[PDB]
């Protein structure tokens, strides 16, 4: 998902 | 057992997170205080068709919320939690911070928000046709200004917001409820000093949070119900995953 993308 | 360097040191830690991945500037936001939206630009808020002034709150709001991943990014425990719990974390609280930094943004006085350059009332986002909302909103944010927040301040509550846990599906809950505790203590720990204790009282149940982010979501359902082409061609995906049902 997008927010795991953003957490790296 | 966090000793009290630690808790110094945490405090210290999460008024740094926040300084750096504020979106706007204080100074700027007092600054613009004058620069208010005349009643010709409001009509032209007004009249702005529902797809497009979705489009761009729905942008804005992302834009914010980017700063809200990086201020968990930097927030000391926060990368430690295992990464099903930072999801959880960040899926309900991002929202939820936003806000609460909105009333950095908030003019008590004549009750305006700074959006788009300038400052207007919630009559700029009647196009929006979930008027309730942003009424509701506009009132949480009043209810902050009345507690007179530092920044230090709205850093510290901000980093409480996020790191909760209470938030269902935590795979390590233990390890959140030790942080959330710790976060607590460089809460009480930083008031205490500036003689600022009161305010705990007056803090909103954090029920009424998960309420004005429930709200948020029907409303969307709303929207997209109605204009489904819109959503999937120009909301930011981000907006999307976080918010749509
Ligand atoms: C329909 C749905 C989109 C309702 C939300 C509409 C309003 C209430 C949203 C759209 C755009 C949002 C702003 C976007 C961007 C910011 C910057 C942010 O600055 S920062 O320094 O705190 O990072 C403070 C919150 C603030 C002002 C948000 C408040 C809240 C805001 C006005």
């Amino acid at each position: 998902t997008l927010l795991q993308l953003l957490l790296g | 057992y966090a000793s009290l360097t630690e808790i110094e040191h945490l405090v210290q830690s999460v008024c740094k997170s926040y300084r750096e991945t504020c979106q706007l500037r204080l100074e700027d936001l007092l600054r613009q205080r004058s620069n208010i939206f005349s009643r010709e630009e409001v009509t032209g808020y007004q009249r702005k068709s529902m797809w497009e002034m979705w489009e761009r709150c729905a942008h804005h709001l992302t834009e914010a919320i980017q700063y809200v991943v990086e201020f968990a990014k930097r927030l000391s425990g926060f990368m430690e939690l295992c990464q099903n719990d930072q999801i959880v974390l960040l899926k309900a609280g991002a929202m939820e911070v936003v806000l609460v930094r909105m009333c950095r943004a908030y003019n008590a006085d004549n009750r305006t928000v700074f959006f788009e350059g300038k400052y207007g009332g919630m009559e700029l986002f009647r196009a929006l046709g979930c008027s309730e909302l942003i009424s509701s909103i506009f009132d949480f944010s009043h209810s902050l200004s009345a507690l007179h927040f530092s920044e230090d301040e709205i850093a510290l509550y901000t980093a409480l917001v996020l790191i909760n846990a209470h938030r269902p599906g935590l795979q390590e809950k233990r390890k959140v409820e030790q942080l959330q505790y710790n976060l607590e203590l460089a809460f009480h720990h930083h008031l205490s000093k500036t003689h600022r204790q009161s305010i705990l009282a007056k803090l909103p149940p954090k029920g009424k949070l998960r309420s004005l982010c429930s709200q948020h979501v029907e409303r969307l359902q709303i929207f997209q119900h109605l204009h489904p082409i819109v959503v999937q061609a120009a909301f930011p995906p981000l907006y999307k995953e976080l918010f749509s049902t």
